[PDB]
């Protein structure tokens, strides 16, 4: 009961009749990535403290030159 | 004699347009940071949203309270509402554009504060229930450490410059926005501003009260919440960011109202709000309560030395 209905055509022994179709191509399509990965390419420690310090020292003397203006 | 109210209508009615709109966009823009869009159906862009759930809570058939019926129960939502737009009163939104130069402004804004805090622990206890009680007593404390802790990061601010009305300090940033310099100060205004109304990351007393009451008086109570939240923003980009007064200085921006700019930067920090809301889980309120009494009083107060020596060491003090 499964002969011709797995595959009629042409096949002169049980083996070799079917064709699958089921799976995978040939590869496994890739490898794949599974670990984390988060890159630290910000301004770490002194860029961002100088920054601060500096834009901080600098709007004082610009709050200064203002009330000088504003006097 | 008739002007006045004019101008009082005209100050009320678009806050609250705006600030009807101004929960509409939070659930939009918290929509969009979480892949997925808002209310969209209801208006062409959901713009109708609002307007039907006021209809909606209009309709609903009422429900009174069973607890001081009368004097305690229907007046505490209109004591914070009646706080919260009574500071609304004093704010600058262009050159005279105020409605009073209440010439000491800033500690008005304080004491309007505190008065809102009173609001708040009233009606929480004049319902029956006692966990609201405890809830009630608990964000009074919250609300009153974060407090102390503004008015240090105030008093910065009015070192800087010599006057109180508003006004003038926004003349005082015209020179230069007090926001570059004393960023990190900025940065614990901008916290305390969020722990003073509840909003992103300290909600454990809300939260708490959700895990465990009229319809309008709810509907009064969050737009109470809401109104004081715009209210913060404004103040906050009012003496911290300029406060109508266009950015490099170049005749081309002054076509700009000026109006403009002021609406500008308060509709960027109530993004702001809504965004950092969208992002962080809550504190307990044990480490927020630590927090206020250790990690900004401290840091507010040493940046009022810090800004205090700075400007008496030079000729820089006006
Ligand atoms: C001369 C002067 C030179 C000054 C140079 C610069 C110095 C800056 C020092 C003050 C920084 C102020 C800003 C940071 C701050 O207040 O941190 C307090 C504290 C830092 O302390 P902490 O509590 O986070 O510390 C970790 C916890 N413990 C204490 C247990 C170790 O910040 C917070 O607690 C953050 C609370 C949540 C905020 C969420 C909203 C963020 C909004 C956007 C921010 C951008």
């Amino acid at each position: 009961t499964e002969a011709y209905i797995r595959n009629k055509p042409g096949m002169v022994s049980v083996k070799d009749m079917p064709v699958l179709q089921d799976g995978p191509p040939p590869g496994g399509f890739a490898p794949v990535r599974f670990a984390r990965r988060i890159p630290n390419k910000g301004p770490s420690a002194v860029a961002i403290f100088l920054a601060a310090f500096g834009t901080f020292s600098w709007g004082m003397y610009q709050v200064g030159q203002g009330n000088k203006i504003r006097r | 004699y008739i002007a006045v109210p004019a101008e009082i209508l005209g100050i009320i009615l678009p806050l609250l347009l705006g600030v009807a709109f101004l929960v509409l966009a939070e659930r939009k823009v918290m929509a969009f940071v979480q892949r997925r869009k808002g209310p969209d159906v209801v208006g062409s862009f959901g713009l109708l949203q609002p307007l039907a759930d006021g209809l909606k809570l209009i309709l609903k058939e009422p429900i009174s309270p069973s607890s001081a019926n009368f004097s305690l129960f229907r007046m505490a939502p209109v004591a914070t509402f009646m706080l919260s737009l009574v500071a609304w009163a004093v704010v600058p939104f262009d050159y005279g554009m105020v409605l009073s130069d209440s010439n000491i402004g800033l500690l008005y804004l304080f004491a309007i504060s505190s008065l809102g805090v009173y609001g708040i622990i009233t009606a929480g206890w004049s319902s029956n229930s006692k966990y609201a009680f405890l809830g009630a007593l608990r964000s009074a404390a919250q609300m009153v450490s974060y407090e102390v802790s503004i008015g240090l990061i105030l008093i910065t601010v009015l070192i800087c410059v010599g006057s109180c009305n508003l006004s003038e300090i926004v003349m005082a940033q015209k020179q230069i926005w007090f926001g570059i310099p004393l960023f990190p100060v900025l940065v614990m205004f901008f916290i305390s501003c969020l722990a003073e109304t509840n909003r992103a990351p300290f909600d454990l007393p809300e939260a708490e009260a959700e895990s465990v009451y009229s319809s309008m008086g709810s509907a009064l109570f969050f737009l109470g919440e809401y109104a004081n939240m715009i209210l913060m923003s404004g103040l906050c980009t009012s003496l911290s960011l300029g406060g109508w007064l266009p950015i490099l200085d170049l005749p081309i921006f002054k076509r700009i109202p000026g109006s403009i700019w002021f609406s500008i930067k308060v509709i960027l920090f109530l993004f702001l709000y809504i965004w950092v809301r969208a992002a962080f889980p809550r504190y307990r309120y044990d480490q927020l309560m630590g927090l206020g009494w250790k990690v900004f009083l401290p840091l507010s107060l040493a940046w009022v030395v810090a800004v205090s020596g700075v400007s008496v060491t030079f000729p820089w003090l006006p």
